[PDB]
């Protein structure tokens, strides 16, 4: 977090911090049909907008 | 020989002078065994008698190529299906003149049908380079849930893939819904400053209606629409500074036959050198089996590219649709229409007249914006991120 | 009321259909079916519209079952126009109204009994998973609608637990002028043992004229084609190489009187539940003339009520595209001569295959026994059907069971398999272990080779004089 404050004041950021919903870092796998290979956790959250 | 070839054309006067258009083609052709004749019938702008007013006089006349016309009602697409279905079984070609939808382009049905005018979906091809010349990397796409709209979004997304673009965001609009302001405002969260639209007459008005209270007409926005949105029942609430496209000479059905009769008349010239040149059996009742020479007749059609007539340079091939189409770039200003460019088929040719944008800004806003507020993500880890 | 006027064009026995007409034991609900038995040669479109014009105008007739024995694909397209203009549901069971179709207008309540191209794509991916042919090539020709089935291929492979060895996709042109010679040029860049081909029945002979020219079709290659290419078992183009296998729409167990009984019952009972709740029978303008004035009697709500169809213990739900999504698919293979025989069965996404492994260096039987350090066997993985990558398949006698063999000794066999080409089907020993001579007979792995049933045995075998007299041991590679 100390690193993020350094980047904030050098290229005009405005941030807000919220942790991940579950806890897992991220992994691609299929759920409930063996044919839905997709990310999860933080890695899934980034690609979801 | 007297070959009765015509069409079910509306605008009786238009088919009246078409009776002498063949005479012009009669002199040009040097063929001897064939003396094509015009036996047309009046249009039927209703579904009552199409059970008995399609082949009852055309196939019995031993037709080879059938043109088409348009009814006075602008919202109509049932006209070319009953004629196409009969020609689809017999494999005898038919020619589309006023045909404009993308339904008669997939060729999955109506195996024998030729088009002299590109369908409305083809406007997306020229649209691909339209913003690329003026930078505008980011766009927002929103179309009505229509088959033509489905084709336009399918072709463009298969056209912008060469630029390694992901089309930013795509929105879907279902025809017949009015309270759609909630859907519209979701696009405001995007950084893209390019707005495109391809909808119907009823959808164009309500979309423009929702663009008033939300100050889309304000400065910093660009709008691109098809020719179906500049004209018709959409100028009541049309936002200013629209860079919509426009078709040229496509409505001149009087000049339609000038290029229509040239290709077919000279097509038989190459055909009168092979075998199996036999007319289909007479009538529409006594013939229950198709003659062997079916789609072989078409095989001589796309090979004919004659640059003659009022428009000229017609090169129908591939999908049975015209190549190197011509459209005029149009800009709407203070409820007035002024040309600002023209697309000859390959590249864009603008006009000296100043191009305007909504809000009166002479400068062209960049089709992009930046957000200074970001949302970060972190995970509980001991030495790095205490919680 | 409701009338079911059937139409039969061709040579068929419509006399028994009268008994089938008087067999709707649906007195529980007000079906009131006035089934009509109409059958005449009316192939021309003028006859069709005129005949139905007097037919559907008799009295409130709202049902037609289409039966035909002709392969004219253009009849179905004409059928859609009548349904689009009118509001009477129409169904076909055989003939010129049983093949696929892209899409129709919302006002066309026409459905048939036959799966479409996207249904075929899933069908043969499942049976080939049983035989584990992970490497395959996709070849298709230009066709009005040749894009949907190939599109489904990419959807399945990406979200797959088991890796898929896609040997590229070929999009050669068959109807292109001056392209016949180019077919051979594009036919010299295929190496996958399995190739999937899509063509047309009329052009199948034309396509196979060049396919047989290169001649990679004798024994080591398998061709896969849709049911549309074959058409019928009796009707064969006769140029297909021996060993061709394809899926088919069931017709042997689905006879014309049998396939006509299902359609008539559903149509009458489809709107029966409508009267149960809304207490209204949908009766639009039953007039041949003034079809435009009939646009006020909309029946789209009734169209959406036909989704739930259940009869004879099977559901026959239909979608917007006019699909059945419950097809009985029977696989057919080419015999030594031109003949197609049943290969498997389909029952609620279940595939049963008569044999165990594909019959007939280049293939050599192998006999192997489990032993701790070299060959270890285990049961197959139930999650993904197969065991795992790097794990060679291993049949075990008794019937048979999909066992799986792995270890260190079997790794050697893989290395030499690519060195000198040969296929195999490893199977375990039945009587005895490692071979013993009793009453002048050999058992074990050494007993299979001496009795001419193995031709090769691998595992943990120790060389000695007695065994070296019967078989010819190779150079040893491990001290013992
Ligand atoms: C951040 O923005 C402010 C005003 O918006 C101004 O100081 C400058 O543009 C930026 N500060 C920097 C780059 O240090």
């Amino acid at each position: 977090i100390d690193l993020l404050i350094k980047l904030a004041r050098t290229m005009n950021f405005t941030y807000e911090v919220h942790l991940v919903a579950d806890g897992k870092f991220g992994t691609q796998e299929r759920v409930n049909n063996s044919n839905k290979k997709e990310w999860n956790g933080m890695m899934g959250e980034l690609l979801s907008g | 020989k007297i070959v009765n070839i015509g069409a079910v054309l509306s605008t009786r006067k238009h088919e009246q002078m078409f009776r002498e258009a063949v005479n012009q083609a009669n002199k040009r052709h040097g063929s001897w065994k064939i003396q094509l004749n015009a036996t047309s019938v009046t249009h039927k702008p209703n579904a009552i008698q199409m059970a008995l007013s399609v082949c009852e006089d055309l196939i019995s006349s031993q037709v080879y190529a059938i043109l088409v016309s348009h009814p006075p009602t602008p919202n109509d697409h049932f006209t070319p299906t009953p004629v196409s279905y009969t020609a689809g079984f017999y494999r005898i070609p038919v020619l589309g003149l006023t045909t404009r939808m993308s339904i008669y382009s997939d060729k999955s049905i109506h195996l024998s049908f030729l088009r002299t005018v590109p369908p409305y979906s083809h406007q997306s091809s020229v649209w691909f380079e339209m913003m690329r010349v003026y930078s505008w990397n980011h766009i927002i796409l929103l179309v009505s849930d229509d088959h033509e709209g489905r084709a336009a979004q399918k072709r463009l997304e298969t056209l912008l893939e060469e630029r390694e673009s992901k089309a930013e965001k795509v929105l879907q609009f279902d025809p017949g819904t009015k309270n759609v302001t909630a859907l519209l405002m979701e696009a405001k969260e995007l950084e893209a400053r390019v707005i495109i639209l391809s909808a119907s007459e009823d959808d164009a008005a309500t979309v423009y209606r929702a663009a008033a209270m939300l100050n889309m007409t304000g400065s910093g926005y660009v709008w691109l629409v098809g020719e179906r949105e500049i004209s018709g029942n959409a100028l009541r609430y049309a936002p200013d500074g629209i860079l919509g496209l426009q078709l040229i000479n496509g409505k001149n059905e009087s000049a339609h036959i000038s290029d229509a009769v040239g290709v077919v008349a000279q097509a038989v010239h190459e055909l009168l050198e092979k075998e199996n040149i036999t007319d289909p059996p007479r009538g529409c009742v006594g013939n229950t089996n198709i003659w062997k020479t079916g789609p072989l007749f078409k095989r001589v059609l796309m090979s004919s590219k004659y640059a003659d007539g009022v428009t000229g340079r017609v090169e129908f091939n591939e999908d049975g649709d015209r190549k190197f189409a011509n459209y005029s770039i149009m800009n709407l200003q203070n409820r007035k229409l002024v040309q600002v460019g023209i697309y000859n088929g390959t590249h864009v040719i603008p006009n000296d007249r100043k191009i305007i944008w909504p809000g009166g800004e002479t400068e062209k806003p960049r089709g992009y914006q930046m957000s200074t507020r970001l949302k970060i993500v972190t995970i509980h880890q001991e030495p790095f991120v205490y919680v | 009321s409701i009338g079911i006027a059937v139409i039969l064009v061709g040579t068929s026995d419509e006399v028994a259909i009268k008994d089938a007409h008087e067999k709707d034991d649906f007195h529980h609900l007000s079906v009131v079916p006035r089934v009509e038995l109409v059958a005449m040669n009316e192939t021309d479109p003028k006859s069709i519209i005129t005949r139905i014009c007097d037919l559907m105008s008799d009295r409130k007739i709202q049902g037609v079952v289409f039966a035909d024995d002709t392969d004219q694909e253009a009849i179905a397209q004409i059928l859609d126009f009548i349904s689009a203009q009118t509001l009477t549901p129409i169904l076909g069971i055989h003939g010129g109204s049983s093949m696929i179709m892209a899409d129709k207008d919302e006002s066309s309540m026409f459905f048939q009994f036959g799966p479409s191209i996207e249904q075929q794509a899933s069908v043969m991916l499942n049976i080939m998973e049983e035989y584990d042919w992970y490497i395959f090539s996709i070849v298709t020709t230009y066709f009005p609608g040749y894009q949907d089935f190939v599109n489904k291929i990419r959807s399945t492979i990406e979200n797959s637990f088991v890796g898929w060895e896609l040997e590229e996709v070929l999009l050669l042109d068959m109807s292109l002028d001056d392209g016949d010679s180019k077919i051979q040029n594009q036919l010299k860049k295929l190496q996958s043992p399995i190739i999937l081909l899509y063509c047309t029945k009329e052009e199948a002979t034309y396509i196979f004229e060049v396919a047989n020219s290169v001649g990679l079709t004798g024994y080591g290659y398998t061709w896969i084609v849709p049911s549309l290419v074959a058409g019928d078992t009796d009707t064969v183009p006769a140029e297909f190489p021996t060993g061709l296998i394809s899926v088919s729409y069931d017709e042997w167990d689905y006879g014309l009187p049998a396939r006509v009984r299902d359609g008539i019952a559903i149509i009458t009972t489809a709107a029966s539940d409508m009267l149960s709740e809304h207490s209204f029978i949908p009766e639009p303008k039953s007039s041949c003339y003034n079809t435009h004035e009939k646009r006020i009697y909309q029946s789209n709500m009734l169209n959406r009520y036909l989704i739930n169809v259940t009869f004879e213990g099977r559901n026959l739900s239909f979608s917007e595209d006019g699909y059945q999504m419950h097809p009985k698919l029977v696989i057919i293979l080419l015999n030594k001569e031109r003949k197609w025989e049943r290969v498997g069965k389909w029952k609620d996404k279940s595939l049963q295959m008569k044999y165990y492994v594909w019959p007939r260096d280049d293939h050599l039987s192998i006999v192997t026994l489990e032993e701790a350090p070299f060959v270890i066997v285990e049961s197959v993985d139930p999650l993904s059907g197969t065991c795992m990558r790097n794990t060679v398949p291993c049949q075990k006698r008794i019937g048979y069971i999909k066992k799986c063999c792995k270890g260190f000794c079997i790794d050697i066999l893989k290395k030499i398999s690519k060195s000198v080409k040969f296929t195999y089907d490893l199977y375990l020993v039945t009587n005895g272990k490692h071979g013993k001579k009793i009453n002048g007979t050999w058992n074990g792995m050494i007993g299979e080779v001496v009795m001419k049933r193995a031709y090769m045995a691998v595992g943990s075998l120790t060389i000695n004089e007695e065994r070296s007299e019967v078989v010819d041991f190779s150079v040893p590679f491990i001290e013992t």
